[PDB]
RNA sequence: UAGUGGCGAGCGAACGGGGAUUAGCCCUUAAGCUUCAUUGAUUUUAGCGGAACGCUCUGGAAAGUGCGGCCAUAGUGGGUGAUAGCCCCGUACGCGAAAGGAUCUUUGAAGUGAAAUCAAGUAGGACGGAGCACGAGAAACUUUGUCUGAACAUGGGGGGACCAUCCUCCAAGGCUAAAUACUACUGACUGACCGAUAGUGAACCAGUACCGUGAGGGAAAGGCGAAAAGAACCCCGGAGAGGGGAGUGAAAUAGAACCUGAAACCGUAUGCGUACAAGCAGUGGGAGCCUACUUGUUAGGUGACUGCGUACCUUUUGUAUAAUGGGUCAGCGACUUAUAUUCAGUGGCAAGCUUAACCGUAUAGGGUAGGCGUAGCGAAAGCGAGUCUUAAUAGGGCGUU
RNA sequence: CUUGACUGCGAGACAGACACGUCGAGCAGGUACGAAAGUAGGUCUUAGUGAUCCGGUGGUUCUGUAUGGAAGGGCCAUCG
């Protein structure tokens, strides 16, 4: 170990064999305002977009 | 398979002797051997390490002179080397399978080019160079590598002054020194030990 | 492995300063002015390989014009015969015949007064 | 073979083009860096994650999960490599004698990912449902 | 990695493994260590012996050429008039110490260890800090500036708030070698290190000269030749400086400021051009003249006359730009190295592959701790070619020969 | 009537640098209603908004540093 991952990025992006999975934003502290359809479709664990993979796995030290 | 001076064959393996020559592999094992015998003992001084040059040589403006920050800048003739050396190592990693496969590719070409000469046993009695010159001349033989199963003491004391021969054991044989000498003498005990290691 | 570069730099200055031989002043004797002067002389030498083919093409035409008006015909009337007749003879040797073999150039300008087009 | 006659295959070694050696080398004057701005300066590096100043992904998406400390000593074997033990007993220690399982592992569950082959006895080792069937098919047995 | 962190930048364990080293003794008195005195032993402070080549050629000089030998536990050492295993000093390899030093070892001696008797203003606690990877945080554990304050083996501490039950230990007395860190100073060997603007600031009378009140800063400067054989004598000159000879040497345009002796810069000689012609100084065309040669339709020099022609770098939308930089020459001067990692090429092995420290009669071989691969999904327990969700095996995401 | 201003989702699109955003059935939990075909996952449409990190609250099957628990953490819901 002579290369330090961001500890703050490993909290966000867990790595699977399908990619780097993350949770969604807009799911905190203002939730009666939005509809139930917009709280339902952000509740899972999505995947990381192709333009985002290179910036994240330089932070998570994998490039 | 292999033939000897003393009227016999050995029936060595097709594995260790008589395989196919890979020059990309033998080049890598020779560059690896020739670099691990390099000692990286040199150093030059950086601009921090050259003696002096603490203060600025003049004020930043007004003097009509180019910007300087120390007498010991790498542009200045007193200054440090810009990428000054430190003692580093030139050792590199061969795989253990990759050294062995490169030796196994060299021995195959020593057979194929008639540069390998097998004798039944090779022992001198006296610790004397003249006694070993006189025995290599019975084989029509100079600039030789002698590879025995274990180097005995008289065979080492002879031929360690002699100008163009070496006496190695099988463990101590190496890719460069059996591609450098114009002949290699292995005994029949050596081709057994070469097949314990490589086959 | 340190390498000193005084033998390669002096042979590289001496090539560029041999190509500068014959130039006025510091253009032939100091390197910073001779390097620029040899570069410029080979830009001009490139350019004027094209203009040489133009400057002779003008000089041929001007002598053919001058040697045709001796025989009562302009340049452009002499050349005009030959989309109708066909001598297929060029400006380079018609200028050489207008000067030297003046009677064989009179025989060509009467074949062009025979075309009438 | 001579030391004077060895070279590697074409494409094995490359020239290592050096930047900034004249304007014919292709990396003349600037060495692939272009013009002004930080990327051509020395130490001219943009930090990983930095997006010009907006909220980057590692601070804009929520943190989630905990890491289980219960699974640090957990490991999985599969039925392809159960025959690599010796002595017709697959124990926790015997899976460590062959290098199938690290030390500090003390909880092994074996899944089905191939063929068993030999009749092995799995003591003190959990198996899945499709792996217990493929071991008892090949004469295996289970106890603890 | 776990943790930790304006949960930012960052900081960073432990358990468990693989090794290096190998000892534990005591407070009812010990190992161990110091000082002497001795018992053998080993080193160190200097030395001694130390093999084998002649003829020939070129040359100023032979080690080089040519031929023929020899020695070798000594053959790629240093230098000798050019390149030497056999010329010289060495080297391999043996020997050697009046007298000291040092290490190790016998076996006594005085000491010390040593604080007294198994630990009380101590453990614990409250405030405020500091440390533990841990920013006081659920904060354990350790240290303590202030204030307090125990139990006594049918005790007491820890096991990361805390409580019970287990497990494991005995704090408040100590002493302990080796494995480990470093090298101003010695010595030997070594270098894909440097070779006088380099390498130490410093090859030379260098931390000098010089600069500063001072602390402090801090240079430049190597080379005759094999041997001084360093130029007797003569001549001009001011018993000059500096030359012209003669000698010396292989060579003096090796003459001491001395090997080579480049470039800028400054000269003399010769050939051609140039005093009615305007500007990046060249290039295309091109006469005449002058040298060598041989034929002429060449080679070198000069270039009258003429067409076209506003340097270079950098920076810019754009520069002849009256925008930047450069007086010129010669040296020097800017993508490196380490460790992690990703991709490509090229190889070895292949469902496996590879070792790290370390061991090693040492680039070998051993060492597979570990790392990655063979299985994923889930936050996780877990289940596994499958979870989540909901009362819903009902409906989609991820994976899968 | 008095709840479809539903719960689980969701084929497929539109927008789109990313984070966001917009449009959209059938089975059930189950529904108001209509006596029924059926309409209803808010409002004629497009503004009425705010990431993360820290806290707060209610669940939870998850974790729970020897063990049983708790503490703390995670997940889901929601507040500042």
């Amino acid at each position: 170990p002579k290369m330090k991952t961001k500890s703050g990025a490993a909290k966000r992006f867990k790595k699977t064999a399908g990619g780097l999975k993350h949770k969604h934003a807009f799911k905190s502290h203002i939730l009666t305002k939005m509809t139930t359809k917009r709280k339902r479709q952000l509740r899972g664990t999505s995947m990381l977009n192709k333009s985002d993979v290179a910036r994240v796995e330089r932070s998570l030290r994998l490039r | 398979q292999l033939n000897v001076n003393g009227a016999q064959a050995i029936e060595v393996s097709e594995r260790t002797f008589g395989g196919e020559f890979n020059e990309t592999l033998v080049h890598q094992a020779v560059v690896a051997y020739m670099a691990g015998g390099r000692q990286g003992s040199k150093a030059q001084k950086t601009r921090s390490e050259v003696s002096g040059g603490g203060k600025k040589p003049w004020r930043q403006k007004g003097t009509g002179r180019a910007r300087a920050g120390t007498i010991r800048s790498p542009i200045w003739r007193g200054g440090g080397t810009t990428f000054a050396a430190k003692p580093r190592s030139h050792e590199q990693k061969l795989n253990k399978k990759m050294y062995r496969a490169a030796l196994r590719s060299i021995l195959a070409e020593l057979v194929r080019l008639d540069r390998l000469v097998v004798v039944a046993d090779f022992a001198v009695d006296a610790p004397k160079t003249k006694g070993l010159v006189a025995k290599l001349d019975t084989l029509g033989l100079k600039d030789v590598l002698i590879v025995t199963d274990g180097v005995d003491e008289n065979l080492y004391l002879a031929a360690r002054n002699l100008a163009h021969v070496d006496v190695r054991d099988v463990q101590g044989s190496d890719p460069v020194s059996l591609i450098a000498y114009d002949k290699v003498l292995v005994t029949v005990s050596a081709v057994k030990k070469f097949e314990e290691l490589l086959g | 492995a340190r390498v000193k570069r005084g033998v390669i730099a002096r042979r590289r200055h001496k090539k560029i300063l041999k190509l500068a031989k014959g130039y006025y002043g510091a253009r032939s004797r100091v390197f910073r002015v001779a390097k620029q002067a040899v570069i410029k002389a080979g830009q001009y030498a490139y350019r004027d390989r094209r203009q040489r083919k133009r400057q002779f093409r003008a000089l041929w035409i001007a002598r053919i014009n001058a040697g045709a008006r001796q025989n009562g015909l302009s340049y452009s009337r002499l050349i005009a015969g030959l989309k109708k007749a066909a001598i297929e003879i060029d400006r380079k040797v018609l200028a050489d015949l207008a000067v030297n073999e003046k009677a064989a150039f009179t025989a060509i300008v009467e074949k062009a007064k025979a075309s009438l087009a | 073979m001579q030391l004077n006659d060895l070279r590697s295959a074409p494409g094995a070694r490359r020239e290592k083009h050096r930047p900034g050696r004249g304007i014919g080398s292709g990396l003349g004057k600037t060495g692939g860096r272009g013009h002004k701005g930080l990327t051509s300066r020395s130490g001219g590096k943009v930090a990983p994650g930095f997006e010009g100043g907006q909220q980057p992904l590692h601070r804009r998406l929520p943190k989630f999960g905990f890491v289980s400390l219960k699974a640090m000593d957990r490991a999985e074997v599969r039925t392809s490599e159960l025959a690599k033990v010796e002595g017709d007993v697959v124990s926790l220690q015997t899976l460590k004698d062959a290098n199938l399982i690290n030390q500090h592992v003390q909880r092994v569950k074996v899944m089905l990912s191939g063929e068993v082959g030999r009749a092995v006895t799995l003591k003190g080792i959990a198996a899945t449902k499709g792996a217990r069937a493929a071991i008892e098919a090949a004469g295996g047995k289970f106890e603890d």
